[PDB]
RNA sequence: GAAAUUGUUGAAAGGGAAGGGCAUUUGAUCAGAC
RNA sequence: CGUGGAGGUCAGUGACGAAGCCUAGACCGUAAGGUCGGGUCGAACGGCCUCUAGUGCAGAUCUUGGUGGUAGUAGCAAAUAUUCAAAUGAGAACUUUGAAGACUGAAGUGGGGAAAGGUUCCACGUCAACAGCAGUUGGACGUGGGUUAGUCGAUCCUAAGA
RNA sequence: GUGAACAGCCUCUAGUUGAUAGAAUAAUGUAGAUAAGGGAAGUCGGCAAAAUAGAUCCGUAACUUCGGGAUAAGGAUUGGC
């Protein structure tokens, strides 16, 4: 059936679309870590 | 030709683990009619497939 | 259909195009570049011997930090590679334009790439996982590809020498002289 | 509307995130959190001098 | 010109397996099997028969043999027509030690 | 169906950036003319 | 000078192409901008006299969306290890079988369960996306099937407690 | 099976052979190693590494809350038949 598989092969690209949406909308923050703590840390060195 | 299947039966029918089974590998054609614990039964008797031989352990050594 | 820019002539022409091929599009446009303007059994003859490592493609754009070779050489450059998959969409386009050359009854030994153009299809995008938590795009780079080949004529040779000859009234005058002198 | 732009609860990360000033959508797990709130250049904040 | 021919060679593994990363000796050893073999009788299609595969397995992947003999034929290649003609058949052959034997053409009926 | 950005063709230039101002040569190109 | 709307007016322009966009093509203006030509395009839109404003962007670590250079680069290196034939298939380093070599070595990489999950179980069909290589394979995708209690649990009893 | 041992190392029953591959073997690496003579001269500091180690027999000080210290220190033996 062609007319068969025309039709899944139009919705998984329509559907593959709409997952394109979201990993975009979302990329900007998706590192927004409140709470986030550095592993490392300098010592400022100076003395009074 | 996937026996993933059948030979995943046979171990169960004829009671050993699945490394000890053996199927002949001429007949893999004949084999994958199997599908069902009661052909695989015939398969057995039959002598299409067959029970390999525990590896030898002697303690003749100690 | 509409395809890039073409200074070929329609009738004695065949083309095919891919379009959303999965292939680095970097990698498909240095293959192209390669195998322009050649004459196409030539083309095809030499894609397969790049499958072989025989010949090389040279990466002449996109380069950077890509290795030496000495197949190189063929083409005066020290930058090459074997780039497969991408010489699997070309040669399966050239056997299709090929075919489209055969149906339209032209002749084949006359036959020779005009024009080959790819540009950049539609990113794919999955995630990546990086330290300290965070996620990055991790993305396909496919490509359209469309190639047309061309009949080969050197049957023109055209003569067109337009004179307007604005000449003043002392240049007639002293062109007329040369004249009286028999020259 | 007087409501408009100010449904949210949004707050100012403060600085020391590395990006603007303006407050933000706090929450996760949506396109929409961490995005730009209420001011007047805000996609989605409030506009300037509300007509009342 | 290629006829159809069956020779008995030696081959040294152990100069070909000269100081090779421990884990990868066997099967260096098949790719150097393969090579050897498409050297002589230029066929470039090489298949090792399953028995050669343990003959050379036989010890582990450290201990391979310093000395194989094996006999290899150059047959004609069926249907289906590959980029060659032509093919290469290695199969291993009994012995007491590989020392000291010399090629011979092993005359074919 | 714009822009960034990109491919092909075409034209041009290029000795550690490119781009701008004043003036003209060279090439391309175009209005007024009656 | 420019923009969204409003009253008036040119019995204004328009499917014989309105607006929009494109144009190292032309003209007007000191300039804000205005005007014509060509290409695309397909339904509405301008001049003038006045009214009104959510009315002009290069910047705000501006906001939302989109895209580069970087770059075919960094990388894909813990847990010892794969190899040969055949079948399948358009296609086989990676699927299935045989052979071989190996490892977990009973405080297991084995057989069962608790919490949690929720159909992943199992067959048939399938390869667009997914399995940071591949893919004929799959905890993926499509169509179905499957969980049987007088005795195993809950149910009943009380504990710290509510 | 070794062994005091549910230690480490090898196998049997069951289970996997799944962790992107190929070709070469430069620098610098990461992990693992060995070094003549000297023996801490290195460094803030013996950090890191080396030495020692099991069992049996001998021998075992100062101090002490008399219980310890103590495996103190220091020696000798170890296979096969
Ligand atoms: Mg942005
Ligand atoms: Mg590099
Ligand atoms: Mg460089
Ligand atoms: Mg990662
Ligand atoms: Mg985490
Ligand atoms: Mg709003
Ligand atoms: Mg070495
Ligand atoms: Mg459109
Ligand atoms: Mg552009
Ligand atoms: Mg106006
Ligand atoms: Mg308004
Ligand atoms: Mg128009
Ligand atoms: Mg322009
Ligand atoms: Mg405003
Ligand atoms: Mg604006
Ligand atoms: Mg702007
Ligand atoms: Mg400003
Ligand atoms: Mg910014
Ligand atoms: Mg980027
Ligand atoms: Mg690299
Ligand atoms: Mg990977
Ligand atoms: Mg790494
Ligand atoms: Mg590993
Ligand atoms: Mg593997
Ligand atoms: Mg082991
Ligand atoms: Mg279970
Ligand atoms: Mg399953
Ligand atoms: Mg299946
Ligand atoms: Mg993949
Ligand atoms: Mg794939
Ligand atoms: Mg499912
Ligand atoms: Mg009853
Ligand atoms: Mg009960
Ligand atoms: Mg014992
Ligand atoms: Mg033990
Ligand atoms: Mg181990
Ligand atoms: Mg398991
Ligand atoms: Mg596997
Ligand atoms: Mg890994
Ligand atoms: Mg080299
Ligand atoms: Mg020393
Ligand atoms: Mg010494
Ligand atoms: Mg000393
Ligand atoms: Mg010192
Ligand atoms: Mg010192
Ligand atoms: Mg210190
Ligand atoms: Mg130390
Ligand atoms: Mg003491
Ligand atoms: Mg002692
Ligand atoms: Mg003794």
């Amino acid at each position: 059936d062609k007319k068969g598989v025309q039709t899944q092969q139009r919705v998984w690209q329509t559907e593959r679309f709409d997952k394109k949406r979201l990993d975009k909308r979302s990329a900007k923050f998706v590192n927004n870590q409140p709470h986030y703590r550095d592993q490392l840390l300098q010592r400022e060195h100076h003395h009074h | 030709a996937n026996l993933r299947t059948q030979k995943r039966l046979a171990a169960s029918v004829v009671g050993v683990g699945k490394r000890k089974v053996w199927l002949d590998p001429n007949e893999t054609s004949e084999i994958a009619q199997a599908n069902s614990r009661n052909a695989i039964r015939k398969l057995v008797k039959n002598g299409t497939i067959v029970k390999k031989a525990v590896t030898v352990h002697s303690k003749s050594r100690t | 259909a509409r395809y890039g820019a073409t200074s070929t002539n329609p009738a004695k022409s065949a083309s095919a195009r891919g379009s959303y091929l999965r292939v680095s599009f970097k990698n498909t446009r240095e293959t192209a570049q390669a195998i322009n303007g050649w004459e196409l059994t030539k083309a095809q003859k030499y894609l397969e011997q790049v499958l072989d490592h025989q010949r090389a493609i040279p990466f002449r754009r996109f380069n950077s930090s890509i290795g030496r070779t000495a197949q190189g050489k063929e083409f005066g450059v020290t930058k090459a590679r074997w780039p497969a998959k991408s010489v699997k969409f070309v040669q399966g386009l050239l056997q299709n334009a090929a075919a489209n050359a055969e149906a339209k009854g032209l002749d084949a030994t006359k036959l020779y790439v005009s024009h080959i153009q790819v540009n950049q299809a539609p990113k794919q995008r999955r995630r990546t996982y990086r330290a300290h938590g965070r996620i990055n795009k991790y993305e396909s780079s496919p490509s359209h590809i469309e190639l047309v080949v061309t009949e080969k004529e050197e049957a023109v040779a055209k003569a067109a020498e337009k004179k307007v000859v604005r000449l003043t009234s002392r240049q007639r005058g002293r062109i007329a002289a040369q004249k009286r002198i028999a020259a | 509307s007087e409501k408009a732009g100010h449904q949210t609860s949004a707050e100012s990360w403060g600085t020391g995130r590395a990006v603007a000033r303006i407050p933000r959508v706090g929450g996760g797990g949506t396109g929409r959190s961490g995005q730009g709130a209420f001011g007047n250049m805000c996609r989605g904040g409030r506009m300037f001098a509300p007509t009342k | 010109l290629k006829d159809v021919v069956t020779r008995e060679y030696t081959i040294n593994l152990h100069k070909r397996l000269h100081g090779v990363s421990f884990k990868k000796r066997a099967p260096r050893a098949v790719k150097e099997i393969k090579k050897f073999a498409k050297l002589h009788m230029g066929t470039d299609d090489v298949r090792l028969a399953p028995e050669l595969n343990q003959a050379i397995w036989k010890r582990g992947v450290k201990g391979v043999e310093y000395r194989l003999r094996l006999r290899i034929s150059r047959k004609r290649n069926e249907e289906e027509d590959a980029k060659n003609p032509l093919f290469s058949y290695v199969e291993p052959v009994l012995v007491a030690s590989a020392k000291g034997l010399q090629t011979v053409v092993v005359e074919e009926d």
